[PDB]
């Protein structure tokens, strides 16, 4: 129905970045170091208030079958995480 | 009953005590150890007519004699000499000719071979009980399976568990290292089985001689339930991490870093909604009245609600003013699995055990929001596994239910493994519910 | 007592068999019951 | 006369005591006659409020006696009567 | 038919008390049973059989330990005490 | 088979451009978990070319820092215009490869590649999940029914016997375990204790102790193969006890003087005649330690040990008699050449039969309470076999099918009551009663003998 | 044109992007779509014996789009116009 | 030529097909991983 540019007092609070194209992604690398586990559909704040502080946490668990390897001597099942401790 | 007054009287005197006992251990002895021909001769021919079985032949106690019992010939021996105490040779039993009956209730006499220890026999020893005195006595069944092994589907289909276990963590740490002895190593066992490969299902079996030996009620078809071997599990798992740590409180094992919620009770005050008390209650799983139900959301709803107390009238800091303070309760922490419990079970004091039959509404996708306190975005958890009961109370079994990745259900029935629609996973009437935290917003 | 017949003898050699024999059943199963009754009071 | 215990010597020191007892014993056990004995003299005891020997006795054995199979009187009477035809004399 | 006596061609085999006297050669038989011969015993059943005469004739004889709670065979009593 | 794309197989010939990949997938992945939903949405989500956020997945390129969207075809065109043909999808952290026009998703390295450092021992000393295993899938094996093991126990601690031998504290006096839960003869023992003796709360210690040491003891339906098992426990258990090793074998092999042996063994004759000639070569002594009768067409037990003391025929071929050259049949006979204390008959009553296939007998088979066994022993000359007669103290009964399928013990004591045992519930019954069922172990004790 | 990303910034630096984005996810997941999707896919996999990308997205992605709910689309539209509205003049 | 339900249309769009194609890529990658790893199912 409506027609449309964009109001003037709200570019001036915010809008023109942009920085280049070819670092983009990889500019983000310096604060990631920087920042703690984020879940793409666990909201961090909302964690905060309402789970236990050390929750455990896999976002999505059923959406992909488990990621374990076996072990050629003893046979067991053992997480990615774990594979290298158990063989030393 | 009483006992031979006449032989009471002798043992009074306690070396003739051991006379009469000295001389019932040599005839018994006699008895047990004489040839035929010589028992027939010299212990069952009478002395006054010499015949052989004229009836019972009693050896006195006191002289050599043997009297037959037909023709009352130890009778008239005790008559005159006076001696009446005889020994049927066809038994050992002591018979008085005075009370015309056999001494048979003295445990010394009965049991004259200890008669030199005999007092520290008396002080040492009981005799038996009355209802043990036979042996008799049931051993149950122990194909009562069904209620420990869906519990263990649902823990071994759960992410955090597998994660858990495949980690190494309890195996890194454990002192016992053996599946027999450590209720943990076995569950690992189980793990090792079941995904690995290796090196007959006997998970299950070391799992289960653990278990009966810690708590031998988990046996036997007592009708045990499968909430109650849910929380004997989880709590396994805990106090095994308690043990293997060096040396209010919250505490860092899977079971606590997982199942663990906590329901928040409190007193607000209906002017500046501000809580004036508050009591936090730990949860591994929540209980959920069902009856005239019909939605597992109107379950969930009777349990976080607003009551108005009638005797708590204070004084608000806040307002501040005189209240009759709300009392409210709801989920103050989620858990990353939240387990539920559908109550089907009238286990009563006046004996007899109901099912509640109801088909609940349950929903593949849970939105918690409503019933958390202090505004509140979703919190959504999906359905992830399912125990249920049918059919009657006493002659029924518990089936699982697990969802597996990428979306296939399974159904557990022990040992038979078979595939299931999730349009009739639904269908099931619910008794546990297993749920994952999938969406928060 | 009876003319002392071979079956006279034959008879009381089987009756002395017998009485002996019913009389040493009878001994072992009143003192059973007499030890049992005395040692436990409310069976 | 008053032989009948020196006819019982002969029989125990020949053997044929034991022979004629341990027939009798053998057939009245399979007769279920022993048993019949110990669950009537049980009866006896409970109806009569007792123990005592004496008593019971006197209302067991002849319902004992009677008891016993005719057959089991007349074959072991019979093997009895061989042994005397053997050392007494007509 | 009569009993006229014993035939005195049997009083041949023959050849001639008290039962406290029986303790000599008691202590060197080995145990009898009253009706178990033991010379059928010795053929048709094995030379270290375990017998037990007449078993549910009555009740098992045992006492209890007042300590322990161990059910006790008579003969076993005083070792289980003693040591 | 399925394939693998050779463009990605092309660059891992080479080693430093492999591991340059593997950092920068890992980087991705990272940046992708540890980034703010704004800075997610400003520097992974928009495309460089059209600036637009999420129109379609965002591409991570994996040799620049370009991100290009896939609705308007941007990261086609950088692959295109610049050959950079790898990138990362910036909700998943999934490969792509823009000459395949498809996912790389069945490279084990690429998608395990937290492990890039350690590889060569990760695919050296670890397998991929076999397929059968790879969800967990399978069904729980429990113990079983287990009345199979309880009616036998009811027998054996009803075993006037046994239950001496227990009492004796023989055992006790003697085991080098000393503990239920390790030795089996002391779970054993711990029965008879909770069930004669006192406390000092469930009768059933015991009974699970020993259901546990059976099975440590032997992994895995049959009462009979029960009592085999139990009989042979009791035997190892004397021998593990002995002073020696010369006695190991005297007692393993020739004579034992364990509670077992000495009570329910006793000894067939297997004589093996000529028909014509009457060489009575060859014939063997074998002990025993219970009876299989066979119970096809008969109504009574008697007829059952008839059968099998009956005279038969071997027909094995390429035969001749040794004195006499006839190829003729040769009669076979068994016969009891020594008799236990303990006789123990089993009912043939579970036919297996090939494949999955078998079959219950349930014909009634008549039993006494007295049984002679005079008939059934070997030795004109007057060694006619005298009375020896046994008394039924014990009978275990099967109801249903072999495959699911119940078990049930009666038993006599002291005083000749007998008592039903269905697992817990235990009754009284009478011998009326009793003799009417459907006998599979009779138990049978040495009452007289003439 | 090429305002329609200066607009998006907006939504995403005003933190209004993250809720859109957020209740959509939320809505498509409990009316069962996200699971439709799955299984539209496996299907086509099947259907078309293939698992490469591009040509199983050509026959998914239109009939993903026809299945979002009226409720869902009419839902957030609205709430995408209301938050358009604070800041657009027309 | 641009109106504000137009442009709330490219929105969803765009929140829609990136969905979508996230949905797909972990799927078909899924699938393809099971068929390379076991020649046979
Ligand atoms: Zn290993
Ligand atoms: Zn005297
Ligand atoms: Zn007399
Ligand atoms: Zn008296
Ligand atoms: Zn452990
Ligand atoms: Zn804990
Ligand atoms: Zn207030
Ligand atoms: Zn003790
Ligand atoms: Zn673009
Ligand atoms: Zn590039
Ligand atoms: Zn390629
Ligand atoms: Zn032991
Ligand atoms: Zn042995
Ligand atoms: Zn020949």
């Amino acid at each position: 129905d409506a027609e449309i540019g964009i109001k003037p007092k709200v570019i001036e609070e915010y809008s023109l970045g942009s920085g280049p194209s070819n670092d983009s992604w990889k500019s983000l690398m310096s604060s990631a170091k920087d920042t703690p586990l984020q879940y793409d559909h666990m909201n961090r704040e909302s964690l905060k208030k309402y789970f236990n502080p050390n929750a455990q946490l896999i976002e999505d668990p059923l959406d992909k079958p488990i990621q374990y390897r076996v072990c050629e001597k003893c046979g067991k099942p053992l997480a990615l995480t774990a594979i290298v401790d158990h063989l030393e | 009953m009483s006992i031979c007054p006449h032989i009471q009287q002798v043992f009074q005197n306690e070396k003739s005590k051991d006379g009469v006992l000295k001389t019932c251990n040599a005839a018994r002895y006699i008895l047990n150890h004489s040839v035929p021909k010589e028992k027939f001769l010299n212990t069952m021919k009478c002395g006054t007519c010499h015949e052989i079985n004229s009836g019972a032949t009693f050896m006195c106690l006191q002289c050599g004699f043997c009297g037959c019992w037909n023709h009352s010939h130890f009778l008239s021996h005790s008559k005159q000499i006076g001696h009446i105490f005889g020994i049927n040779s066809n038994n050992g039993l002591l018979f008085c000719f005075k009370c015309e009956d056999y001494i048979g209730n003295i445990d010394l006499i009965n049991d004259a071979i200890l008669a030199k220890y005999w007092d520290d026999v008396c002080t040492k020893t009981m005799v038996p009980s009355m209802e043990r005195r036979d042996g008799l006595s049931g051993l149950i069944n122990m194909g009562n399976t069904c209620f420990m092994s869906s519990i263990l589907q649902c823990l071994i289909h759960n992410p955090y568990f597998i994660r858990h276990s495949m980690s190494q963590i309890h195996s890194n740490n454990c002192k016992v290292r053996s599946p027999d002895k450590c209720f943990s190593c076995a569950l690992d066992k189980i793990v090792h089985e079941l995904y690995g490969a290796l090196n007959r299902q006997t998970g299950f079996i070391y799992l289960l001689t653990c278990a009966w030996k810690i708590n031998q009620n988990l046996a036997g078809y007592s009708q045990q339930d499968a909430h109650e071997f849910w929380q004997f599990i989880i709590n396994q798992i805990h106090q095994s991490y308690v043990l293997d740590l060096p040396n209010n409180k919250q505490c860092e094992c899977i079971v606590h870093t997982v199942f663990e919620g906590s329901l928040e009770s409190s007193i607000v005050c209906p002017g500046c909604q501000n809580n004036s008390k508050t009591t936090i209650d730990p949860f591994l799983d929540l209980s959920l009245d069902i009856k005239d139900k019909k939605k597992l959301y109107e379950c969930l709803d009777s349990f976080h609600k607003k009551e108005q107390l009638k005797d708590f009238n204070y004084h608000c800091g806040e307002c501040n003013s005189t209240q009759d303070a709300i009392k409210q309760l709801g989920i103050h922490k989620l858990p990353s699995v939240l387990v539920l419990q559908l109550k089907r079970f009238e286990h009563l004091l006046n004996g007899s055990n109901r099912k509640l039959d109801d088909f609940i509404e349950f929903p593949t996708y849970l939105n918690m929001k409503n019933y958390c306190s202090t505004k509140v975005p979703d919190i959504i958890y999906e359905l992830i596994g399912i125990v249920s009961h049918k059919g009657t109370v006493n002659e029924g079994h518990y089936i699982a239910f697990c969802k597996i990745s990428g979306g296939q259900w399974f159904k557990f029935n022990d040992s038979m493994v078979s595939s299931i629609s999730q349009e009739e996973v639904l269908k099931e009437q619910a008794y546990l519910l297993f749920y994952t935290i999938r969406q928060v917003n | 007592e009876e003319t002392i017949t071979i079956d006279s003898i034959s008879n009381g050699i089987l009756n002395n068999l017998l009485t002996t024999l019913i009389q040493d059943i009878v001994a072992r199963e009143t003192t059973q019951q007499q030890l049992l009754k005395t040692r436990y009071p409310d069976l | 006369a008053q032989l009948k215990s020196q006819i019982q010597q002969y029989l125990v020191e020949s053997g044929n005591y034991e022979l004629i007892s341990n027939e009798l014993k053998a057939r009245l056990l399979q007769e279920g006659w022993v048993d019949k004995v110990k669950d009537l003299t049980k009866s006896e005891m409970n109806i009569n409020e007792s123990t005592n020997f004496t008593q019971i006795l006197s209302t067991v054995e002849p319902k004992a006696l009677e008891m016993v199979s005719d057959s089991t009187r007349e074959t072991v009477l019979k093997q009895i009567r061989e042994f005397l035809e053997e050392i007494v004399d007509t």
